[PDB]
DNA sequence: TTTTTTTTTTTTTCTAATGCGAGCACTGCTAGCAGTGCTCGCATTAGATTT
């Protein structure tokens, strides 16, 4: 980066300091010049000679200017090979060396300089400017001018065009064509008591007009519908004649594109979006980038599928774009993480785990292709079952794409030669990707620009070895750099950056995004330069450059100018301002113009009077029906129309009685999936309507810790395996193998805590547990006949347990297999023993109680099917536990009792911070945004309707 | 070592990468021997077989290249069982060496399951002999001579679990039926739960619709009637299989809740779906198996209907043959010998075609391939039959005759296309002629077939056909997948048309109504004027053509010509070279499998 | 050339991780032991230390040598253990006859209390020392609880034994202080090389 | 919860065949439909094929002129944004999705392919960045609103009526990080000490 | 009070382009 | 080198602090017993910030 600032640095000084390299090259210093001198004058030096070793020519344009100069001035004739005349056209600066090459040059071949000079008169170090907005902005100019009149040999003459102040903008070109100025400081109290100093404004008059917007949709939407009026109002007019310009198009890229592309047939208007960062291929590019640092990546699964994603890397290894969504959960659930293998592992200086890395993930599933889960591990590792079938072919491409990300990873890792470098590009590019008809130009591009990188560097013979990491982020800077401005003047009209030395006269004239800050852009001098410290005229710097541009708008625009900026933040409605620019033109204007009717007020009232009238403030959203009232302001968007109008009608409410009838056969499953939840019954088996959300992400990195799910699913095999009493060892070493638990003693550690919390529940369970097989539910109870079958019915009773907490949804779904297995007759009680002494107890029951509580809840079903039926098994079973009494089997009535329990129940529905609610949920967001004490109402009767004899014979 | 020289197949196509992979890991770094061995079992478990006999592994070309790393082994089994990745079934490893065979750890396990259910789990069933000859009688008429249909329901009423092999056109769906209607008849108070599986939905509803409109013709009471299944399901959703993972529904600790299953078209069931199958079936349960054993073979990797039928070739033990003599009334010929008596007296070959003649020449070409006499199959084209064709297709403009003939073939089609007729007539119609092709791509495939023959309905006024619509009036479409919203199968054709309303794709239910879909309403499909000979299983086509490539490829081989001939209703044309089909029925399909050593031991 | 980032969660949390993988894995399960009593995983660990993480390093008083490593202060603490544990076996019998001869309150101090304090003490006592965990009892037996409750000018029984136990539960046995030090500077220095990188 | 029916909105324009999802979509708040809508459009195959067309050609413009184009054809026939305004409350409902239907916008100009939009969808879902600025929730309205801001964020502030409902809620510092009253010097003290505390 | 939005008169024209023989064969 | 299938849900913190209930030793009042002072144990409830 050092020699990369002080190649620009000398450069620099090659083109507009040539005295400075001529005393360095000899060895002396330049008097009265900056501190970096020191240790630039001699490196300087120390390059001349290092090229002089090397061989290559000596010649550069800081010596050669001289003599090139000293060649014409004392040639008697003109020398062969020099063309008859040229022409300078659209060139505002330059530097004095190259003018007086040109002067030199004169002699013997005709130059014609076209020179747009804003301002008639000499306003070049006047013998301040005249005029404000000329002396502020015409930094750039003045220089350029002091030079062309200090040129001996040059002849000129003066063609202008002469502008009739009939508008407001053209009185403020005509201001800055005669070099006058207009505005009033209103010194003298006799002054400053009369406006008509000032100029009248006509206030039909639009020519300049400012417009404050809230963010850049806003901004871009209003220019849309200024540029239509302004073609409607004008039939000259054309679009290739209007020109928007932004302080920077690629922020304004997407909300141009959108508001442009969104209009209607009708109202449509051409674009065309220029200097634009030229993006030909993205993927491939971005792609080859990632695979150039290979050497530092820790092949994160998700990192290696963004290189999958790309099809021509997926193509080279066959792997296609069905196989994909196979390849994503496979990754996910065999357990790869992180690490290609356990060498990458251990350079990185971590300790070798053997687990969570590709090559654990790759002889898993290929074990699980070999060997089927079931009959265990082999080598510490349990076989994957899922790939088993021909699909198990993916894995061979897997697994042969990860064999070259390996080698490749080894041999980028050690530094070359740039001759070494120059045969890696094409090597990698031919083995990761297979091209095709679009991607070819990308590749060759990526070529070419390496080829290039290389060969400046094999041209300037650098000896000694370049790591990776330098070419790569050489190329990732080059490829950017790119630039695609064809369609400037294609016939569209023009969307483009403000870039210095394109002044073209169009009729309309649009600014955006002038908030400070934005524009101008500022791009301060590295700090160690030279000729920032003692300036003189002619040096270049970005501030200049805009402010330059600034004027230049203004000056080309012949009709219509048009400028925006950010007045408020539509985020936080904070305050933003305008560019200096805009101020000070708005101050100038309301300085210089007074509106009709103002004459007695003063200078200062007229001219904010004046200010005000030219700023338009929009709206804050499009549909705000001020847009819509009559006026000039009016905009052309009919979509907005109705919103704006307020004629919409409200959504109805979702709970609409709908036709059901009950069948005559009614599964037990079906009542048993109802009743585990019935608003989620009704939207998933009534009207079909699943809302599926999107699958988790794969994990960043190993299990450290076991919760949820995972801790459920781990607890349920230990728990299953305890209650038949079989060895905990070997699902231990089982799950060791799959990579579940966390590594080494925590592992063990985590494993005693679980075996001893099941154990617990294991004795429980065993306490009571007799072999017992399945039996078939055929019923009949309200005219409906239910067929089911009931797994492990001992003659005890109905046994049941399941390693969770005691919740309310477990006790229904036994509550329902409970009824079930009384009505169908037998003699014994249900039980569920869950975690921490958790305990769901039902004594027997006769027949006729059995089906009376059965039809019931078929009722209930029916009601769900018909309407959602509103039962909260948790919020209302709060409030149904906090009223119940056991001892006298009513419920209390006191109002401290409700209170208490409307407390418990919004408890239980909102939730804590650190465990989620019942109300959050998907399918009951659906039936109401937020909780209405009506709707609590209604659930609590609901509720204690349906879970009344839940708690009444839960003993 | 040896992992240098296995990269080197993979460039020559000869290895596939899993292979490579799944040696290189498993066998680690053992001697090259066991590597090597790894690599040649992988690979030929992929391709379809089961086992790798080791005298397979005595001297394929990487094999012959790789002797010299390998050098010289006295016994290739002491090097194997040596290595930790190969054992006796003692500890978990990923391959098994049995006998003199090598398995996967997976493949063995599946082998053995299939065996010992079709060994040791099946029983002799016992009923009235008077009883069941009565009732058979009275489903049967003619007693003058043999009749296979009335062995083949005495075998599946006798024994638990029993197979039923037959041509197309052999009455297999009538036999079930009466088989099924015999077996509701003679348990009368006991409960029969009927349950019918085929391995394809299109199958699925074909079996439906079939074993619904049989059984509704044969003489039965309410009572009978109440108990006829109500629909048939796939075997997947028999075992409720999950989309994404492997565990079913219905595991070994889950039986099913059936008395007796009927699984059409076994010719597709594979061997891991085999053992999936038996795994979840209770004690109680008479499974019967349905397909043709010379039919082509299934997708994955096995074949157990070829395999089991094999054996039906000895025939029948000689006491079974007595015993079926004493049911069905009449004399049965008795196999020679004692092999395995319960595997012989489980299976049960239909002989007879009541669909084409002997005299017809479809039925003899079918039988000349299935010999594999290429002499016989000249002498049949030769002999002045009129309704096999044969023509020569070498240089293109045989190709063109060929598009020219297959003009003729499609010309009812499109007449009734240009004559704006109904879409009922219009699908009826369109099933009178296919072209049946084995490749996909090419110039002999679905993908260039449909391509050229589009191409020469553009050249010769038929259809109009628009490039940028893609959906021009007439093109027929078949499925891609199942779609259960719409109630089409997946191997479902249909036919764009206009009727006024708009351009929509007309499909023929299997009630005979006809539904309209709308083209964005459609899933995966694909132009179906050339099929492949494998989705063009089940199907049936008055007039069939087949294209065989001038190239050689594995996938021409014997069992694909006689499903392509076997598919044709009353006219068959060929179209191939006269070396090629002789060539290619020469050789037969072999998927090298432990059941014949495992049922004869 | 530099880039800005606004969060630095993800490096910090992926740092905190690669100082568990390379301290807390190689440990023996003894040791294991007492570090997943205090942290669960490296997602608890970082919650401690995150305030401190964020800007210039604090001052820790008392700061552990530079030498010492886990199983150091692991042998330390379980040879104090061990001392008390001792102590308490060679004195399991005169403890009873001396809190009777001596004059204290037995209404705060009741018999049946005394004598299930005893049994819970003995029977932790006997246990093997593989955890930090002490009984409450022992808070009962000490010297300071014995001086609180005693008759107004009585004998208070006194034995080198309690003086022990109020030495031990002066101050509470962890290995908290020199696990948070070391990730307070591995966790630092990693984040920092690796914003340099 | 705009995000999530945006992304089944745009899950369903992206493969309408599927019932399954087609359903999912318009049941979605966002559109507005009752419960009878829904099981009307269920059972008549001529509105679901109506739907399905208007999804399809969603689906070219989709392609054709990116993404906003889309949701904007989709508010129109529709009628989204008139039946939002109409809704009490719907008004911060409307200004979500607009804010949703831009940052869409301007991450599917840099993704060409039109799945990877949805993907990317998908992924900020999953894991929503609250520190992003853009992804800051917009103000609702423009008009008067009661202004709750924090007392850190008022500093320099001012404020014409000013409500403190919990200024007498406090809290006790449980850990020990004080500074030394000599050396004025950050002091942590990893043990729980009370002098510290 | 009454809300109307604006209309277009005059369409606009897209005629005016630069192309090249490739546009023009296409 | 050829290809078949299938749709559903599961979990939820931890520490701490108190209120009461049961048991017990002491002790003062009229040797036992009621009061008292105390103490341990189980269940119940509360709370966890700020650019
Ligand atoms: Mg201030």
């Amino acid at each position: 980066q050092l020699s990369s600032k002080a190649a620009d640095l000398f450069d620099q000084y090659l083109v507009y300091r040539p005295d400075w390299l001529a005393q360095w090259e000899t060895g002396h210093l330049v008097e009265g010049l900056g501190e970096a001198q020191a240790w630039q004058a001699p490196l300087w030096k120390a390059l001349v000679e290092y090229t002089h070793q090397l061989g290559q020519p000596r010649w550069h344009r800081a010596n050669l200017y001289q003599r090139f100069i000293e060649t014409l001035e004392s040639a008697t004739t003109c020398p062969p090979g020099l063309p008859s005349r040229v022409f300078i056209c659209g060139i505002s600066a330059l530097p004095p060396v190259y003018l007086q090459a040109l002067q030199a040059l004169g002699k013997h071949i005709e130059i014609h300089l076209l020179f747009t000079n804003p301002c008639r008169y000499y306003w070049g170090d006047i013998k301040d400017v005249g005029n404000p907005l000329l002396a502020s902005w015409g930094k750039l100019g003045r220089d350029y001018i002091y030079l062309l009149s200090d040129l001996e040999s040059s002849q000129e003459l003066d063609a202008f065009v002469d502008v009739t102040p009939d508008n407001l903008l053209h009185n403020i070109q005509s201001d800055i064509l005669e070099l006058e100025n207009r505005a009033v400081a209103g010194v003298n109290i006799e002054e400053f008591s009369r406006s008509d100093n000032k100029r009248p404004l006509d206030p039909l008059d639009s020519s300049i007009t400012f417009h404050v917007c809230h963010s850049p949709q806003r901004e871009v939407e209003v220019l849309h519908d200024r540029l239509l009026a302004m073609l409607e109002e004008d039939p000259t007019l054309t679009p290739r004649d209007i020109i928007v310009m932004v302080a920077d198009i690629d922020s304004y890229s997407p909300f141009i594109q959108a508001v442009f592309g969104s209009a209607p047939a009708d109202r449509y208007l051409p674009y065309a979006i220029s200097d634009r960062r030229a993006r030909q291929s993205h993927p491939v590019l971005e792609a080859f980038i990632s695979l150039l640092s290979l050497p530092d990546s820790r092949f994160v699964s998700e990192d290696v599928l963004a290189l999958l994603d790309v099809p021509v890397l997926a193509a080279r290894f066959d792997i296609t774009e069905e196989g994909l969504r196979y390849l994503r959960q496979w990754v996910n659930e065999s357990g790869i993480r992180w690490g290609i293998d356990d060498d990458n592992v251990r350079e990185l200086e971590l300790p070798a785990t053997g687990q969570h890395t590709w090559r654990f993930g790759l002889t898993r599933m290929l074990l699980g292709y070999a060997m089927e889960s079931a009959q265990g591990e082999w080598q510490s590792v349990l076989p994957y079952d899922e790939s088993s079938g021909l699909i198990a072919e993916l894995v061979g491409h897997l697994a042969s794409l990860l064999m070259q990300l390996n080698i490749w990873r080894r041999g980028l890792a050690q530094e070359r030669p740039l001759e070494e470098w120059l045969p890696v590009c094409r090597d990698m590019l031919n083995a990761f990707f297979l091209p095709d008809a679009e991607t070819e130009a990308a590749m060759t591009l990526i070529e070419q620009q390496w080829q290039a990188i290389i060969a400046e560097g094999l041209g300037a013979q650098y000896g000694d070895a370049v790591p990776l990491s330098l070419l790569r982020d050489e190329l990732a800077q080059r490829l950017d750099q790119e630039r695609i401005s064809q369609r400037f003047l294609a016939g569209p009209v023009n969307i483009c950056t403000l870039m210095p030395m394109r002044s073209i006269p169009f009729k309309v004239v649009c600014l955006l995004g002038m908030n400070d800050g934005v524009y101008p852009r500022q791009l301060a001098p590295l700090g160690f330069d030279l000729m920032s410290q003692k300036p003189k005229r002619g040096d270049r710097s970005r501030r200049d450059d805009d402010r330059y541009l600034f004027l230049e708008a203004l000056i080309s625009a012949q009709q219509k100018l048009y400028i925006s900026y950010i007045g408020r933040s539509i985020q936080d409605n904070s305050e933003r301002f305008p560019s200096v620019l805009v101020q000070e033109l708005i101050d100038y204007i309301g300085q210089s113009h007074y509106l009709p009717g103002d004459e007695a007020l003063n200078c200062d009232e007229s001219e904010a009077r004046v200010k005000a009238h030219l700023t338009c403030l929009h709206t804050r959203m499009p549909f705000d029906p001020q847009n819509y009232q009559p006026g000039e302001r009016q905009s052309y968007a009919r979509e907005w129309l109705p919103a704006a109008s307020q004629a919409g009608k409200a959504h109805s409410e979702f709970v609409q009685p709908l036709p059901f009838t009950l069948p005559e056969t009614v599964p037990l499953e079906t009542l048993q999936r109802f009743w585990a939840h019935p608003v989620r019954a009704f939207f998933q088996m009534r009207l079909q309507v699943n809302f599926r959300t999107e699958d988790s992400e794969i994990p960043d990195t190993e299990p450290f810790i076991l919760e949820g799910l995972s801790r459920y699913q781990i607890n349920q095999q230990l728990l299953n395996a305890l209650v038949e009493q079989d060895d905990a060892e070997r699902l231990f070493r089982r799950f060791r193998a799959a990579g579940d638990l966390p590594y080494g003693a925590f592992g063990e550690i985590f494993w005693e805590t679980q075996c001893q919390e099941m154990q617990q529940l294991a004795d429980r369970v065993i306490a009571c547990r007799q072999p017992g097989q399945s039996m078939e539910i055929d019923l009949a109870c309200n005219g409906v006949q239910i067929t089911g079958w009931l797994p492990q019915v001992q003659p005890d009773g109905l046994l049941r347990w399941r390693p969770s907490l005691l919740s309310v949804a477990q006790g229904m779904q036994l509550w329902l297999e409970h009824l079930v297995y009384c009505a169908s007759g037998g003699n014994g009680e249900s039980r569920l023993f869950l975690r921490k002494d958790g305990e769901w107890r039902f004594p027997p029951l006769a027949a006729e109680q059995a089906l009376h509580y059965l039809s019931q809840l078929i009722e209930g079903y029916r009601e769900g099917m018909s309407a959602p039926l509103l039962v909260l098994p948790e919020s209302g079973g709060a409030w149904l536990k906090t009223c119940y009494d056991a001892q006298n089997d009513a419920m209390l009535d006191d109002d401290s009792t409700l209170q208490k329990a409307r407390t418990k129940f919004l408890q239980a529905y909102e939730g804590n911070m650190m465990v989620r609610g019942e109300g959050d949920d998907i399918w009951y967001q659906r039936l109401w945004r937020q909780l209405t004490p009506e709707t609590m109402e209604a659930i609590v009767e609901q509720s204690q309707r349906f879970l009344l004899p839940l708690f009444r014979f839960n003993q | 070592k040896l992992q240098k020289q296995l990269l080197e197949a993979v460039e020559h196509k000869q290895l596939r990468p899993l292979d490579v992979q799944f040696a290189l890991t498993v066998a680690g770094d053992e001697h090259p021997a066991v590597t090597l061995a790894a690599a040649l079992l992988s690979h030929d478990a992929g391709e379809g077989h089961v086992c790798l006999p080791l005298s397979r592994l005595e001297n394929h070309p990487l094999l012959a290249t790789c002797v010299s790393e390998i050098g010289e082994l006295q016994n290739w089994e002491e090097c194997l069982l040596a290595s930790q990745a190969v054992s006796r079934g003692d500890e978990p490893t990923p391959m098994i060496l049995c006998g003199d065979r090598l398995y996967l750890n997976r493949m063995w396990c599946n082998e053995r399951t299939v065996a010992r259910f079709f060994n040791e789990v099946n029983h002799a069933i016992e009923v009235d002999e008077a009883l069941l000859a009565q009732t058979l009688d009275k489903l049967f008429p003619v007693s003058d001579e043999i009749n296979w249909q009335k062995v083949a329901a005495a075998v599946a009423l006798t024994r638990r679990i029993s197979v039923i092999s037959g041509g197309p056109g052999t009455g297999k769906t009538t036999t079930v039926a009466k088989l099924l209607a015999a077996l509701i008849q003679m348990a009368d108070g006991e409960r029969c739960r009927i349950r019918l599986a085929a391995p394809t939905g299109k199958a699925a509803a074909r079996l439906t619709e079939s074993l619904g409109k049989a059984l509704r013709q044969l003489p039965l009471t309410d009572e009978q009637k109440k108990r006829i299944p109500e629909d048939a399901s796939t075997l997947h959703r028999l075992l409720g299989a999950q989309p994404g993972s492997q565990r079913l529904r219905h595991h070994a600790g889950n039986p099913l809740h059936l008395d007796v299953l009927v699984v059409d078209e076994a010719s597709m069931i594979d061997l891991p779906m085999m053992s999936r199958l038996i795994d979840a079936l209770p004690d109680h349960a008479r499974v019967i198996f349905l397909g043709d054993r010379d039919q082509l073979a299934s997708v994955e990797a096995g074949a157990v209907l070829g395999d089991i039928c094999a054996y039906a070739n000895a025939g029948f033990t000689a006491e079974r043959a007595r015993q079926l003599s004493r049911l069905t009334g009449t004399h049965v010929p008795a196999g020679t010998g004692t092999e395995a008596a319960s595997l012989r007296d489980s299976l049960c070959l239909l002989q007879k075609s009541y669909r084409f003649g002997s005299d017809s020449g479809i039925g003899q070409l079918a039988a000349a391939i299935n010999r594999g006499d290429k002499t016989a199959v000249k002498t049949v084209f030769q002999q002045d039959f009129t309704d096999i064709e044969k023509r020569l297709l070498q240089s293109g403009e045989d190709y063109i005759a060929m598009l020219e003939e297959a003009l003729a073939g499609y010309g009812r089609y499109l007449d009734l296309l240009q004559a704006r007729a109904e879409p009922d007539l219009i699908i009826q119609a369109f099933n009178e002629y296919q072209l049946l092709c084995a490749l996909r791509e090419g110039p002999f495939g679905v993908a260039g077939l449909n391509e050229r023959i589009e191409q020469f309905m553009q050249q010769k006024r038929k259809i109009h056909r628009h490039p940028h619509s893609r959906w021009y009036e007439g093109r027929p479409v078949m499925i891609a997948r199942n779609d259960s919203a719409l109630g089409l199968f997946n191997g479902d054709i249909g036919i764009a048309l206009d009727r006024g309303q708009g351009t929509r794709v007309w499909f023929a239910m299997p009630d005979g109504n006809i539904k309209s879909v709308q083209p964005s309403r459609l899933p995966e499909h694909e132009t179906t004027w050339a099929m492949t000979v494998h989705k063009s299983q089940g199907s049936e086509f008055d007039h069939a053509a087949l294209i065989l490539p001038s190239q050689r490829t594995p996938v021409v081989t014997r069992e694909l010509v006689y499903t392509a001939v076997t598919r044709a209703r009353r006219r068959l044309s060929l179209y191939a070279d006269e070396r090629i089909l002789s060539a290619a029925i020469a050789t037969r399909t072999e998927r090298r499998s432990g059941l014949a050593a495992l049922f004869s031991s | 050339e530099q880039q800005l980032i606004e969060d630095e969660s993800l490096l910090r949390y992926q740092a905190c991780a690669d100082f568990w993988r390379r301290h807390c894995y190689p440990l023996p399960r003894e040791i294991a032991q007492v570090v997943f009593e205090t942290w669960k995983g490296p997602q608890a660990l970082l919650r401690d230390i995150n305030r401190y993480l964020q800007g210039e390093a604090p001052v820790i008083k008392a700061p552990p040598p530079d030498d010492e490593t886990l199983a150091s202060r692991h042998a330390q603490i379980v040879a104090r253990i061990d001392t008390v544990k001792q102590q308490w076996r060679d004195a399991v019998g005169e403890l009873d006859a001396l809190i009777e001869s001596s004059g204290i309150d037995r209404r705060k101090f009741n018999r049946s209390n005394q004598a299930k304090w005893i049994d819970k003490i003995s029977a932790w006592a006997e246990e093997e020392t593989n955890s930090y965990q002490l009984p409450e009892s022992l808070e009962k037996f000490s010297q300071r609880f014995l001086e609180d409750r005693t008759k107004a000018g009585g004998e208070t029984p006194r034995h080198p034994l309690f003086e022990a136990i109020d030495q031990l539960l002066a101050e509470p046995l962890s290995i908290r202080d020199l696990v948070i030090t070391r990730a307070l500077a591995e966790i630092r220095e990693t984040v920092a090389r690796e914003k340099r990188r | 919860l705009e995000a999530q029916e945006m992304l089944w909105l745009l899950q369903a324009v992206m493969t309408p065949e599927r019932e399954n999802t087609l359903r999912s979509a318009l049941a979605t708040s966002m559109m507005g439909l009752n419960a009878l809508d829904i099981e009307t459009l269920n059972n008549d195959e001529h509105a679901w094929d109506v739907v399905v067309e208007e999804f399809d050609g969603y689906r070219q413009i989709w392609r054709k002129r990116g993404v906003m184009p889309m949701l904007r054809a989709l508010m129109s026939a529709r009628n989204i944004a008139e039946n939002l305004l109409a809704t009490a409350g719907g008004e911060r409902r409307l200004t979500d999705i607009l804010h949703i239907s831009e940052l869409l916008q301007e991450a599917g100009t840099q993704l060409e392919s039109e799945h990877a939009l949805v993907r990317w969808l998908s992924q900020h879902i999953l894991e929503p960045d609250s520190n992003a600025s853009s992804q800051q929730m917009r103000l609702e309205s423009d008009k008067h609103l009661v202004q709750i801001v924090t007392i850190h964020k008022s500093k320099g502030l001012e404020y014409p009526l000013v409500w403190l409902p919990f200024i007498t809620n406090f809290r006790v510092q449980e850990q020990a990080f004080y500074h030394d009253r000599h050396s004025f010097e950050a002091v942590l003290d990893l043990n729980a000490a009370p002098e510290s505390v | 009070a009454e809300l109307n939005a604006k209309t277009l008169q005059r369409l606009p024209g897209d005629n005016w382009r630069v192309t090249s023989y490739s546009g023009l064969q296409q």
